[PDB]
């Protein structure tokens, strides 16, 4: 009985699927914030959002292609968590971070928001 | 350049068994 | 002044979701059928994993496609084992399956994790 | 039954689906 560890794996399989995400392929909804929509895996959404979880696992909106936020919610601040959702990493300009620990409240993105307190207690 | 900073802990919430 | 935080566990994190929505059945949206065994899963994680799935749910004629068929040879326990790897990043093994395993992987074209039971193979006793 | 023997692989585990 033995067990090999594929140390990489989960991060190849992430970037698979932003790669995937990029060539459209199997992309399954649209979130649409304001004036902009954005393609994904819903099942991605799911795995990174507690709304997304909600939301998806609403039996109504559960196979809508199309999902809009509060128009409230700026399209940067989601776009830098979607992209983070689908790459393990955040780009925090000392401009939109707030904004961003905001988008990500709204998301139910608490480990995200309690990640960047912890930055402003240094920067 | 960016600055960058490495995040140990959970990153998103865990979806219960 | 632009920064970016790295999550060294997201990528672990977000593949560990994805097997509870798998086990949880949820979102699934094909089944794979070895021999009379079924296994619910998600076409973008298959994909992600196996050059042949890419194939097969790249395939316009085969991509809506809700059930898929496999060589009747292909054991389930070998494919049940790629399929949990996939699934998390662990393949469990045994003396006695590790070939069929092998075998499984290289028809699933999935050509890293055969080099590496080779790896293993020549690391062995 | 056994206590599971670990070892690490460290390379890419799957293909690499294309930009």
């Amino acid at each position: 009985d033995s067990q090999i560890q594929f140390t990489r794996h989960a991060s190849d399989v992430l970037l698979n699927l932003n790669r995937l995400r990029s060539r459209d392929i199997l992309t399954d909804v649209v979130i649409v914030v304001s004036r902009e929509q954005f393609r994904a895996h819903k099942t991605v959404l799911m795995a990174c959002s507690g709304l997304f979880y909600s939301i998806f696992t609403d039996q109504l909106k559960r196979n809508l292609s199309v999902i809009n936020l509060d128009p409230e919610i700026n399209p940067e601040g989601f776009n830098i968590l979607l992209d983070f959702m689908y790459t393990s990493r955040l780009n925090l300009r000392e401009g939109n971070i707030m904004a961003v620990m905001a988008t990500a409240m709204y998301l139910q993105m608490e480990h995200v928001v309690d990640t960047c307190r912890k930055f402003i207690k240094a920067s | 350049l960016v600055a960058t900073v490495k995040e140990a802990g959970r990153s998103i919430h865990e979806i219960p068994r």
